[PDB]
């Protein structure tokens, strides 16, 4: 009745046996003329597939909404080759390693390189930056902002900010999130989460507790999934290493996992986890006061 | 009748 | 309530209907009797560099051409878990096919499962939709069967309704094969190297391939758990086109 | 009251005090002339035995009862020689080894000799055939209907087919099954349960739920049992391996267990499980397109 | 109620009726004092090629013939639990001893038992009919004893509910093989190679015999956990005709 | 009823 369905056609399939919402989508067009005429199938038809939602999309349709898919620089050149680009939207990019590797020099990069007119049509973007380290540093981000040419309080206004002091904290922020990124529709284009499970061994630090722990880690990352998907926003997350935490629910959530270590002097490596010993899936780059960049 | 599946030989309009 | 018996020769009128999907490789076809199929789960495991994807995409191309003993082509239903289903790949595979790359996405269906429950709900969506198209969709592929039932029950403690939950799919994934006439393919990952699952998807699988790298760039498809022998085996290739036949 | 029994002479015993159906059968006719007649004792008696059932019977009632026990050819003389003219009725028959064996090539050869008149004046009969595994094949019928030189669609017309998908339904089966064996009294000969436990392994996949699996096994194969005693029918059923799956509920149940191993090239072994080793309880028999015979 | 006591001399008195019933080998007989004596359980165990159901098959006739001390003969009561009752077993028997197919067949009540509750239902079945036909029935055999209760009780938490189950029926085949002054003989299982039911099944029977395969088609009886002494030894034959003497 | 072939 919401949508406009008459209040006397909704009671006429009650009668043949329609109660629930499931039972209007699941029964077809050549049984609903029954009852019918087609054009009054198509109206009831069309209500139920808005409230219910199937999800069922053709590949056609999938492929259009994969064309608006784009990377976000990391900064160095050859680390983006790596990705395909560099960061990929629509997806989880993860990375992980030693405190002593650049994983908040790629976050604060990113904070900046996503704000950059960039390859394939990339216009730039607002960032979201969920910190459960207190690690974040604008200071850092002046430096970065520097090297790329760029005004240091635009840098700053265009990244959003929040300390997640707790899990369910960290979960209630990705509902903010979810809304801001309703409201200024495609103009956000970065989500970091940084780090994405030092909050749930926290607070989950006990061998009975781990149930719970992998349920709620597994809720919020179907949900991280699912924004970074029906937004279109590339979301970047750091992790610690024991391997990488978080089993397989980690592993599963990311498409692109990314393992990070010291190289030679001052130099980095990036590396594809689980990928097998070839040079194609390995990167050299460098870091700077103006953040990830190649080497010298 | 009933509807027919047409390979994708031809191109969709 | 009266689910009842059919005779053999009833159930012989339903298998008349039985049909295969060509994998792409003749080889790979002759090792499964034809190719993927129908009133049938065949799952396909091994590691993240062997075909899966390959032979997923493959399928979404090849259940969409007529084929042997008046196979006459179909729709297909896409249910990604792992984010890797790829429109871009099925059109380099629609040009080996010389098939059109718009009509290819437009005939199949595609749907993200984000938790085990997401997938079983898809499901009942599936089943609708085989209804209302009826003999339309020739092809549901699942890709990957487990990954989210291993994700949504990481406890010890959690394994008992993992295994209530993923039986009952299964069952009723063996029940739409069955009743609406469709090849099911699965793929799976693995934990020696064996296939995920235990015995619950070992009984709900019919075919059961397990897939690895052969010589350079060529691939092997093995019948799991069958004895070591060379009609249990078949070599194929994997090219920009799909699943194909060694040079 | 339900037989005929007065309602002044049942209120007779609820005074001295029978008051149960079971102490009715377990007085005496001695004591029970002291409340009487021996005409209205041999009544009460009489109709007690109908409700309760307490399954006496003499030797001699059952060697009449065992005189109807005949045997159904695995279609190769060595295999029936060692099975004592074959698969027998009043009994369960498992069949158990690896995959390549021909359990499946048992299980459809029997489909077609179960109506095929036979040794000791076996007339034929019907099969219900109930398939877990999705294993059977009408089109293989054919063949084996071949070599016998008998109809394909008589052949076909006279097996009974169910898929069960759960351990409940494959037990809900049975009812079925027992209630198709009373309207065609006589007329069916042999029941396949291919196979008999790969569903209760899927239901019951945890360490804790094996109590229940135990319980229910058990209820099924008693049964099965009294099916197969009850009606004279041949039980025939397969089963894995991991030694046979089951433990002692399945070797207790099954009267006859047969393993099937390979032997040399394309022949094959049957032998009496947990038999001594020696050569009168083995047989070598071949697989055909014409299912179980013997070597050439 | 006063259950009471009676004294030594009341005691005497019903000992006075107890009998045994020949296994139809005199060595065997020797062994056991007579035979299979009443009010008592006798339980006989080995491995499935010995001769517990040739046992078995030829108390169902001896049992019937007047024997030593006076004993009249009577009918005996077969609860089987095996599927191993074979009355055609018993025409060869009768043979030996010269008697009536039919009529031994005739004095042979049976019943089957599918489940341990079965079992212990047919037991209030059994003494009612004792109690009908007064000092007519000898002879209570039970093949096996104790199959039932390993398989309804498969758990390592119901052993406690099969120890009560298992107690509570064998003290009431005491009570019965005491009460109505019939030997009751039980075959049972194996599992070193010691026999099943643990303290509960050896405090039930008064006499425990092992038998075992002796030289070619011999074979041998010993009472179970006495000494190594050949007085605790006896060699018998197993024919056509039952349990005999060696040639 | 059984019509055997
Ligand atoms: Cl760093
Ligand atoms: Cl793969
Ligand atoms: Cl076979
Ligand atoms: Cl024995
Ligand atoms: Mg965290
Ligand atoms: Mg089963």
């Amino acid at each position: 009745q919401k949508h406009g369905i008459n209040v006397a056609d909704i009671k006429k399939l009650k009668s043949v046996g329609i109660c629930t919402i499931k039972g209007i989508q699941m029964t077809t067009r050549r049984a609903l003329c029954n009852v019918l005429s087609e054009a009054k199938v198509d109206k009831i038809k069309e209500a139920a597939n808005k409230l219910i939602e199937p999800g069922f999309l053709t590949a056609f349709e999938y492929s259009e909404k994969r064309k608006m898919v784009f990377h976000i620089t990391t900064g160095s050149q050859e680390f983006d080759k790596l990705l395909g680009g560099g960061i990929e939207s629509m997806a989880i990019t993860e990375a992980f390693g030693e405190f002593r590797t650049g994983k908040t020099q790629l976050s604060h990069t990113l904070c900046v390189t996503a704000q950059l007119p960039g390859a394939g049509g990339y216009p730039g973007g607002k960032i979201i930056f969920i910190d459960t380290e207190n690690t974040f540093r604008p200071d850092r981000l002046r430096d970065i902002a520097d090297r790329f040419n760029v005004d240091h309080d635009a840098v700053l206004d265009n990244v959003l900010y929040a300390r997640a002091y707790t899990s369910e904290h960290q979960m209630e922020l990705l509902d903010y999130v979810a809304a801001k990124f309703h409201e200024e529709a495609g103009i956000f284009k970065l989500l970091i989460i940084d780090s994405i499970m030092a909050l749930f061994r926290v607070d989950f630090s006990g061998r009975g507790e781990l149930a719970e722990r992998q349920q709620k880690l597994a809720q919020m990352l179907s949900r991280l999934q699912k924004i970074s998907e029906e937004y279109n926003v590339a979301v970047f997350v750091t992790n610690q290493m024991t391997k990488p935490i978080g089993g397989h629910i980690l592993a599963h959530a990311s498409t692109t996992r990314i393992s990070l270590r010291k190289g030679r002097g001052e130099l980095r490596i990036a590396k594809i986890y689980d990928s097998p010993e070839m040079p194609e899936n390995e990167a050299t780059f460098a870091i700077t006061a103006g953040g990830i960049g190649d080497a010298k | 009748p009933t509807k027919v599946f047409v390979p994708p030989f031809k191109t969709k309009s």
